[PDB]
């Protein structure tokens, strides 16, 4: 008899968390899994190994549904026909191939159901080597995550991950006259994500937090303790780290029935002479922030800022990319050199800072979006 | 024992039963003590058969759509589990609602012994629309196991395509012996006779498919612009595809804000033309069932702008409403409400309830949301009663938060700011379609406010060049576009609500009103209403002020104001059924102020001297405050509030006619 | 460097009702006439398929009349184009006898099964070879004579594997048709099935040339032909002509059973074949589906 | 044996009835006339193609039925009409017949006109009416009506064979040689062809919904119907809707429908050595138009004997009549822009403006202009805009444009990508869609130095020049130019000179006959006249106006005008 495969019957997806190093230290075993490696050091003899990966996330894809086997309804015979995929591309099966058919004269027509095919939710990840990772005088460079199943939507542009995954061949592309043997491209089908800097919205009170809260009430003195611990290699400035802190906290969101919304986040201008750290500062509560974004005042464009209408290729549509102040969407936004900046980034913070939306109408789009940031 | 369809726990016999139960025996009773509202429950309303009403009517008036609201099934006990089925498989529980609403149909005329023939309700196709079939969820929050579910969406739509002939019969015709055939389509295949199939005629590949004598049903495909409620970290706005199909094909116009109900398909798309090979990853759109065009939050849409899409909506029998339906007790009690002595205060202050005093301001807001009446010349000539407000003011004085009121209260307008818009998107472009890869005509932000209310924050701000593109559109409210891709000139009928600060950024007593505001004099003539919103610092302001903030946030969610929604409904009814005319009264004293204040501007640039865009502004602003206490006729009270408000909005009390100074303390009065 | 995608079916729902002409339904037919018949209180031709896999004789003897008995439109399909049927039929042997070797030999305490061969054997009327027709052609023919000569036996390939050349693409092809005669209606392809497939997602102009397959013959498998030769019997001859005579050819179990000189009935399929005297003219021959020995020489 | 559509032969009967039997009486004497054996007759004279046949008088025969039945499916009994007409035309003019000759049938008069969005599937084969602003016309080229081929084994000559729009290829070869169906080759000479135009037109202004764009479609004009459409013009087009192959829904959301060969009676052996062929069913509705009027462009040929022919003698009468008028010029000149108060000499030079001046060349070549530019500039509000509003509206072949709006490539002429394919277009500019007209410019002095570049190359070379990509064109802009600016600070400046207070360049101020500077001095007593005019306006609409001519006798007098050549 004929039956479902296991693969038809499975609701579940199954992930490798790589052993830690700390576990690993203490049986004298060594890790290559857990072993953070940098996109550089990710050669050919990697290829097949469970390997964890830290860096930048850069750009990330729509969820998409990729197909991994299409079913086909017979109405000759009432079978329904299984063909698996696991390229980008696939040929559709035309004409019925279940035994009743293929010993029949007459062979039926399959009719494609999308309901009782298997699809998994899919993503393309860019990942970018890290600042400290690049050698001297190099350009960093970008890694392929392939994310499928429950891990989507766990990978944002701007984080610093460490991403485990498998890594694996891909059929080659690009021009057939460079290539010269069985060149292959290269990608890490995710397996795990831990995040360097946990989101504010992922808190959750689990018992191990609680303990660690307790204490550092039990301390006492929190407001000043955590204020003078901010940016403790900068001496003195402790009503600046103190409005600091309140602008890593900040008030609570306003909403009237109306409809009408008061922010409650705070903004915070450092304005003085030069040689007072306040760079050192802004660099200090914009790494704290798990989505700080630092920006100077010339080096971020308008267009680096806001907004900009681009191909999508891996889901071939256009799509709104965010800039700077997309990017730390509830967030701090990092602004060194305020006083250099031009007029149309002036004129987007202007509206960043109350409304915290950005209303964009150019021959590109037409759109309002959300930029939330708390700006510094 | 139980039969199901595969793939599915859908039972046929079972669902059948249990929607037939549920249309004979609901009552919105039910409806209202599953929302938790039981002080709102009335006999009249809540007793009778709810759904047998709806098809007596439906009888009645000869439509064969039903509008079923999904959260009445989640009502009634015994179809809980019909809610369930029908989000989950809305293809097979949809059709089985088709059949449930025919059997209805026929056994109402059965039962009753009614005059109406059989034969005409059986050759009737009955299909039910769904709506309200659960939260907007983001559409790329969706996974793929959502894949052919019902779905909500919010959306403002940006562009369609032209009406698409999708093939559903096909006419094949003999070469040799002129034999014909038609073959109904079996999902997304025709199949072709090899041979005739005619005794006489047996020849092979001799039937050829003729493409004119073959049947055709609309297709359309729309781009909408999704506003979800919930948006996640770091994520911009994108569009999505939605396909609408038969009577729901032009339904839906560029620039307005719907509710889309449908389901959520995928696709494989070939990857070559010429190649069947067909590509892994899919691409998911939504196949519209039901578009809901009116939210009892804001406004409905100017009727006057779409009284030939009205007609051909009454061709097409989509049976969309683009307008709330007034009922018998809720007109009573707009006419109640119109009837009180204190109702342009009463509807000023209902307003911007957040928002304390500024109530010149939202007198004008008010009057802008009214408008003066629209007329049209038999001769080709047209007048239209746009009323455009300027709000120059210093910081901290809510013209933010009323531009934003605004832009939710009306029901098509586009918020736009300064240096955050050009010329050309504001009027219309050229972009390349992602499906077709073809040049598309889309438009800009002031076409996509046609017939509501585009907010500009940042006016100041505005470059020569883009503020230079409002002339047409503030005195001839159209656009006259001549470019490569169009030479046209399109409507739009926008009325325009501005923002700005002084040059300073802060009002500055020592300069003029006309350097303060820093607006050319063609562009600011063109605005009806010239708002100077100043800071003057008081004990009693400051601490009523202070404490009406202080108010807010004494609890989490925060005189006599009317809702929201009685306020969009009462002035939707002025805005469609009052259309006021200029008596004699109202002419002379009309003549009387324009040459009065001329009068005035011979004084010896430092003030704004009257011209003729003010006389226009105070015919419209006159129309539209004797729209506002439903009357028929402008006369002479009305013109005297609006030449009233034209003084108190620049402050023309406070300042001397010879300098053009404002001083803060003599006469100011906040 | 992606594997092979799988193609594969699962019966869900009822399809279309069943014909008699689809050749499933005439594969079931043939099933339950091998399962149910009785000759007097005997299922005669299950205990006869169970002792001939015991014996290890991977073939099924059928009296013909019994099909009579039984069913007649499966007769009736089997006489007008026996061609077609035999195939089913031998099909339905092959699968009844699966559930006996895997029933039997698990139980009196790998193994291959091959497609097992049909022979069937007829009382009915027996044609004189000097009145065979073409109305007789490619039908069920039972007729008598002498045998003058049995030829050698030659190895025709039922399973054979097969490799590419220069592109080492593998194959193999089963072949259960031995019926034609100077002919390969069963051949090496004529181009590599490589390209065609795409089995391979990296798919390494290369073309491996015109026939391209090389037939490994370690991992081939084969039966035996044999070619007879039938004379109509010299006792009713006319005088003044030289007696008729017909090519014949026998495979698997039906060989190396008659010597030259015996008397034999034959049951076989009146068949054609161009022999490179007329334009379009066929040599007749014989496709031998049972031989009936009327004597047994001592 | 061919068999036939019994539905099509009651057609024919009913058509073939209906070219002879129907009459009208006579206006003028009350005679019983038969129109259409009439015009079949005048037709024999001149040897015309086309027939043209009322609807209402189509409609009035039997019950209606059979104008419903032609109307619904026309594309199926277009045959039996075109029987029909041959078979009444043989029998009382059969010379017609002999050289055969194409019949077109063109209907007009249609109740109902449809807009361009209201176009829907139903629809398809089905005559219908439609009106449009056609805004590109494409060369006549040639149509392969019937065509000859050989086939390829044969090589025996076969002609007069059928197309059914795309191209098709027989199968029958009734030459016995051959036992190939498939294989043919046409040859282009002996084959016949037919007329060909494509048109594409445009959502009329006042047509277009409330936010969105216009949309356009292409119309195919065949016979005598090719060339009577011309860019930017209003075009009602009576045709029947079609349905064209399109390969662009590819990437569309939706399932798009294919058509698969069925196989169930095609016996098959597995004898070895499975393809078969699929096709897309993607289409996009198209208009083919068999009759075509102009309908003018607003919103109510140079010899005048030509003009007076037209007219009828009441309205030559008319027309006499008010040439005979001592003040005709006073009249004249209250007659334009009823609807502005006062300013009698912008009133002046744009009555002059759309009578304009003779067209006259040297010996050398040089051509003097005859066309006369105005400028209008001064104070806000001072009713400029006005002006181009009545102009636009009134004037025939006038286009209004504002200045940031517009584009160089825009006003002039563009060279045109059309779905990414390897053809280029030309689509015509605002100044070659009032050539011989009157081009609006209002807001002058907001449009870019770039595009005042190219358009005063049109102002003194009279002619647009198009060198790009591999698109070389000369085409005409003999065009008057109305502009209306905004001086600088946007006030006009008393103290400084005409050039101080205009932005626009001084080539461009140079061609500008007239420059009428209208200044806001507030006077109370023509401020309330002004004021009581206005709002009369607002309060009575039509009938506050009272001009001396109405909009259709202005512009008859000024179209007898302009023949004259002074
Ligand atoms: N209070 C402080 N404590 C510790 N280091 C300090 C302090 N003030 C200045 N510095 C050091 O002095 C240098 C000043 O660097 P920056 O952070 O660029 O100062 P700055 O305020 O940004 O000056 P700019 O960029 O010219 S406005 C750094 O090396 C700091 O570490
Ligand atoms: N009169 C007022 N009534 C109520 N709330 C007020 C008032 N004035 C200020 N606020 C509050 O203060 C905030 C200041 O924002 P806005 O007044 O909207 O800024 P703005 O008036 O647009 O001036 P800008 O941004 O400098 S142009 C508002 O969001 C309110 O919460
Ligand atoms: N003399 C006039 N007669 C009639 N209406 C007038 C007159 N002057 C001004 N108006 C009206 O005042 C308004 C001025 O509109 P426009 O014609 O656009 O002014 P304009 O002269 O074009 O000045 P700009 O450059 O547009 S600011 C319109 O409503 C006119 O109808
Ligand atoms: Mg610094
Ligand atoms: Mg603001
Ligand atoms: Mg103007
Ligand atoms: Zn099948
Ligand atoms: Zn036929
Ligand atoms: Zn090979
Ligand atoms: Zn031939």
């Amino acid at each position: 008899t004929e039956l479902f495969p296991p693969n038809l019957t499975r609701r579940y997806f199954l992930y490798f968390k790589p052993l830690s190093q700390n576990c690993a230290r203490r049986y004298r075993k060594k890790a290559i899994s857990s072993k953070p490696l940098s996109v550089r050091q990710i050669k050919g003899d990697f290829l097949g190994q469970l390997i964890t990966v830290r860096g930048i996330i850069t750009r990330v894809s729509d969820v998409k549904p990729a197909v991994e086997v299409i079913a086909y309804t017979c109405d000759q015979c009432g079978y329904e026909v299984f063909q698996e995929v696991n390229s980008r591309t696939f040929t559709p099966l035309s004409e019925c191939t279940s035994e009743e058919c293929s010993q029949n004269q007459t062979k039926g027509q399959l009719f494609m159901s999308t309901r009782a095919s298997k699809f998994s939710a899919f993503q393309e990840c860019k990942i970018q080597e890290l600042s400290q990772q690049v050698p001297v005088g190099h350009i960093p460079r970008s890694l392929n995550i392939h994310v499928n199943g429950t891990l989507v939507r766990s990978l944002s542009p701007g984080d610093i991950v460490d991403v485990t995954g498998i890594f694996l061949p891909a059929p080659y592309t690009g021009f057939k006259a460079l290539k010269a043997g069985l060149l292959t491209e290269t990608y890490l089908e995710a397996q795990f994500v831990r995040q360097h800097k946990k989101k504010f919205a992922s808190f959750s009170l689990t018992s191990d937090v609680e303990e660690r809260v307790m204490e550092l009430i039990t301390s006492g003195d929190v407001y000043n303790r955590l204020a003078k611990s901010i940016a403790p290699e900068i001496y003195g400035n402790l009503d600046v780290k103190k409005a600091l802190l309140l602008l890593l906290v900040g008030g609570v969101d306003k909403r009237v029935g109306d409809g009408m919304k008061i922010r409650g986040d705070i903004n915070v201008c450092l304005m003085g002479d030069p040689g007072v750290a306040k760079s050192q500062l802004l660099k200090a509560i914009c790494k704290i922030s798990p989505r700080g974004v630092y920006t100077t005042g010339k080096g971020s464009s308008g267009v680096g800022l806001t907004a900009a209408v681009m191909k999508d290729p891996v889901t071939d549509e256009m799509i709104l990319e965010g800039g700077a102040l997309v990017l730390a969407d509830n967030g701090i936004c990092c602004i060194d050199e305020f006083d250099k900046m031009d007029e149309s980034d002036r004129t987007a913070i202007h509206e960043v800072m109350e409304q915290q939306t950005i209303s964009i109408s150019k021959a590109g789009i037409n759109t309002t979006l959300n930029a939330r940031t708390s700006i510094l | 024992p139980l039969r199901i369809i595969w793939g599915t726990n859908v039972s046929i016999q079972e669902c059948t039963t249990n929607f037939r139960n549920f249309l004979m025996s609901f009552k919105y009773k039910f409806r209202k003590i599953l929302d938790e509202r039981e002080e709102f429950i009335n006999n009249t309303t809540d007793e009778e058969l709810y759904y047998i009403k709806q098809l007596n009517e439906m009888r009645e008036l000869g439509t064969s759509n039903l509008n079923l609201d999904a959260r009445n099934l989640l009502a009634y006990k015994q179809t809980e589990d019909l809610y369930h089925q029908l989000l989950n498989y809305p293809q097979e529980v949809i059709s089985i609602m088709d059949q449930t609403i025919k059997d209805c149909m026929v056994s109402l005329i059965v039962d009753n012994n009614l005059d109406y023939d059989l034969d005409e309700i059986e050759t009737k196709f009955y299909k039910v629309r769904p709506y309200n079939v659960g939260s907007c969820k983001g559409m790329r929050e969706l996974n793929p196991n959502d894949i052919d579910k019902l779905i909500n969406l919010k959306g403002l739509v940006l562009r369609s395509t032209p009406v698409i002939p999708d093939m559903k019969v096909a006419f094949f015709k003999c070469n040799v012996c002129d034999h014909t055939m038609a073959v109904e389509i079996d999902r997304g295949v025709i199949q072709e006779p090899a041979r005739c199939e005619r005794i006489d005629c047996n020849e092979p590949n001799s039937m050829s498919l003729i493409h004119n004598r073959c049947s055709f049903a609309d297709k359309q495909v729309i781009k909408l612009q999704e506003t979800p409620d919930f948006v996640p970290d770091g994520q911009t706005p994108h569009s999505i595809s939605l396909c609408v199909y038969d009577e729901l094909v032009d339904s839906c116009r560029a620039g307005d804000r719907i509710e889309v109900t449908g389901t959520f398909r995928s696709i494989p798309i070939r990857a070559n033309s010429r190649q069947r090979v067909l590509k892994s990853l899919y691409k998911t759109y939504v196949d519209v069932v039901h578009v809901k065009k009116v939210s009892d939050k804001r406004l409905d849409v100017d009727t006057s702008t779409i009284e030939q899409e009205l007609m051909q909506n009454k061709v097409d029998h989509n049976e969309v409403e683009e307008v709330r339906q007034i009922t018998d007790q809720d007109l009573a009690k707009i006419r109640e409400v119109a009837a009180r002595e204190d109702l342009y205060s009463l509807l000023a202050r209902s307003i911007a309830p957040s928002i304390y005093e500024l109530e010149d301001v939202k007198k004008g807001i008010l009057l802008q949301l009214f408008g003066g009446t629209n007329k049209t010349f038999t001769k080709g000539g047209r007048y239209r009663g746009d009323i455009n407000i300027l709000l120059c003011g210093d910081p901290s004085t809510s013209k933010s938060q009323i531009l934003q009121y605004v832009h939710k209260i009306t029901p098509r307008g586009v918020y736009t700011s300064g240096k955050g818009s050009s010329a050309v998107g504001l009027t219309a472009y050229i972009t390349r379609d992602v499906d077709t890869k073809q040049l598309v005509l889309e438009s800009g932000a002031l076409v996509l406010s046609d017939g509501g209310v585009c907010c500009i924050d940042e006016f100041d701000k505005m470059s020569d060049s883009t503020r230079s593109v409002l002339h047409e559109v503030m005195e001839q409210q159209t656009i006259s576009i001549a470019k490569a891709g169009i030479i046209t000139t399109l409507n739009a009928r926008s009325s325009i609500l501005a923002s700005a600060n002084p040059i300073g950024s802060r009002y500055n007593p020592n300069l003029p009103v006309t350097e303060n505001i820093d607006l050319p004099p063609p562009l600011l003539s063109r605005f009806d209403l010239v708002y100077l919103v100043l800071d003057k610092v008081d004990e009693k302001n400051d601490r009523e002020l202070a404490k009406h903030l202080t108010n807010l946030y004494l609890e989490d969610k925060p005189d006599d104001v009317l809702p929201v929604e009685f306020l969009t409904m009462y002035i939707s009814y002025a805005k469609e059924h009052i259309h006021p005319i200029i008596t004699e009264a109202a002419k002379t004293e009309l003549v009387r102020a324009y040459v009065g204040m001329r009068k005035m501007g011979d004084d010896s640039e430092k003030r704004i001297t009257a011209t003729t865009r003010q006389l226009e502004s105070m015919i419209r602003l006159a129309e539209a405050h004797a729209k506002m206490k439903l009357k028929n006729v402008v006369e002479l009270e009305d013109v005297q509030e609006a030449v009233r408000l034209i003084r108190s909005a620049i402050k023309d009390y406070a300042t001397d006619p010879k300098t053009g100074k404002i001083d803060m303390n003599l006469v100011q009065t906040g | 460097s992606f594997d092979r995608p799988e193609i594969y079916s699962a019966p869900v729902l009822q399809g279309e009702s069943p014909n008699d002409d689809d050749n499933t339904e005439i594969i079931k037919s043939f099933k339950n006439f091998i399962l149910e018949f009785r000759l007097d209180s005997q299922f005669i031709y299950r205990d006869q398929l169970r002792n001939n896999i015991l014996v290890k004789n991977y073939s099924l003897t059928v009296n013909m009349e019994h099909l009579i008995g039984y069913n007649e439109d499966i007769y009736k399909k089997l006489s007008d184009e026996p061609s077609d049927i035999i195939p089913l039929f031998e099909t339905a042997i092959t699968q009844v006898a699966k559930r006996i070797s895997i029933l039997s030999r698990a139980q009196s305490a790998l193994n291959s099964l091959p497609t097992f061969q049909l022979i069937l054997n007829s009382n009915a009327n027996q044609i004189p070879l000097r009145d065979l027709d073409s109305e007789h052609v490619s039908k069920i023919v039972r007729l008598s004579g002498i045998i003058i000569s049995t030829s050698v036996l030659s190895s025709r390939a039922t399973y054979l594997s097969i490799m590419c050349r220069n592109c080492r693409h593998t194959t193999s092809i089963t072949i259960n048709n031995f019926n034609s005669i100077t002919g390969n209606t069963v051949s090496l392809p004529r181009s590599c099935l490589s390209t065609i497939e795409s089995e391979s997602s990296m798919a390494n102009k290369k073309n491996c040339g015109p026939d391209p397959y090389i037939i490994i013959h370690e991992s081939s498998k084969f039966i035996d032909q044999q070619f007879l030769k039938l004379q109509e019997i010299p006792e009713l001859v006319p005088v003044g002509e030289m007696p008729r005579n017909l090519t014949m050819t026998c495979d698997r179990y039906l060989t190396n059973k008659v010597i030259p000189g015996t008397r034999v009935t034959i049951v076989g399929i009146y068949s054609i074949y161009n022999s490179k005297s007329g334009v379009a003219i066929r040599t007749p021959y014989i496709k031998i589906l049972g031989i009936q020995s009327d004597v047994e020489t001592s | 044996k061919k068999v036939d559509d019994v539905t099509g032969e009651k057609v024919r009967e009913a058509f073939e009835q209906f070219l002879e039997d129907f009459s009208v009486q006579s206006t003028d004497t009350g005679e019983v006339e038969k129109v259409y054996r009439a015009q079949i007759e005048f037709m024999k004279i001149y040897d015309l193609n086309t027939i043209y046949i009322d609807y209402q008088h189509l409609s009035m025969r039997e019950n209606g039925a059979l104008a419903m039945a032609i109307s619904e499916q026309y594309y199926r009994f277009l045959p039996f009409l075109q029987k029909g007409l041959r078979r009444v035309v043989r029998k009382y003019a059969p010379e017609l017949l002999n050289t055969e000759r194409v019949f077109q049938i063109s209907f007009f008069n249609l109740p109902t006109v449809h807009r361009i969005r209201d176009i829907r599937s139903e629809k398809i084969g089905s005559l219908l009416s439609i009106s449009g602003t056609v805004t590109r016309t494409s060369e006549v080229r040639p149509e392969l009506y019937k065509a000859s081929f050989t086939c390829d084994m044969c090589r025996a000559i076969v002609d007069n064979v059928e197309q059914s729009f795309k191209y098709t290829e027989p199968t029958f070869c009734p030459n016995p040689s051959c036992e190939n169906r498939a294989f043919w080759t046409l040859n282009v000479t002996r084959s016949r062809f037919l007329d060909w135009q494509k048109v594409r037109i445009q959502e009329n202004a006042n047509e277009i919904p409330t936010g969105s764009m216009p949309r356009t479609l292409d119309v195919i004009l065949r016979g005598d119907s090719v060339e009577r459409a011309k860019p930017g013009d209003r075009c009602k087009f009576t045709g029947v809707e079609i349905v064209v192959p399109d390969v662009t829904q590819l990437g569309l959301p939706g399932v798009k429908p294919s058509s698969t060969l069925d196989t169930r009676g095609i016996s098959k052996t597995t004898e070895g050595l499975r393809s078969l062929g699929v096709r897309d069913l993607t289409y996009k509705i198209s208009f083919l138009a068999c009759h075509v009027i102009s309908i003018g462009s607003n919103i109510g040929e140079r010899d005048q004997e030509v003009f007076l022919n037209s007219l009828s003698s009441d309205e030559i009468n008319e027309l006499k009549e008010m040439v005979k008028d001592e003040h005709i010029y006073d009249k004249l000149v209250r007659s334009i822009a009823p609807a502005v108060f006062g300013h009698e000499a912008v009133k002046k030079g744009i009555l002059l403006q759309m009578l304009g001046g003779v067209h006259k060349s040297t010996v050398e070549g040089i051509k003097l202009r005859g066309d006369i530019n105005i400028c209008v500039v001064g104070d806000p509000s001072t009713s400029k805009s006005q002006f181009l509003k009545y102009v636009v509206g009134f004037a025939p072949r006038s286009v209004y444009t504002s200045g940031k709006a517009s584009s160089a490539a825009g006003l002039t002429a563009a060279v045109v990508r059309d779905e990414e394919g390897g053809d280029y277009t030309i689509e015509a500019g605002a100044l070659m869609l009032a050539d011989n007209g009157i081009c609006c410019i209002d807001e002058f002095d907001k449009m870019d130095i770039s595009d005042q570049v190219a358009i005063h190359e049109a102002m003194e070379q009279q002619t647009i020049s198009i060198a790009k990509a591999g698109i070389h064109a000369t085409l005409n802009a003999r065009t008057s130019i109305l502009a209306a600016a905004n001086p600088v600070g946007g006030r006009y400046n008393r103290k400084l000179s005409l050039r101080g207070n205009l932005n626009m360049t001084a080539p461009i101020m140079s061609r500008f006959d007239l420059f009428f500077v209208i200044l806001d001095d507030c006077n109370e007593k023509i401020d309330t006249e002004l004021a009581s005019h206005i709002v009369d306006l607002h309060m009575k609409r039509d009938e506050a106006i009272e001009p001396p001519f109405s909009a259709e006798q202005l512009r008859r007098y000024i179209k007898y005008a302009r023949t004259f050549k002074p």
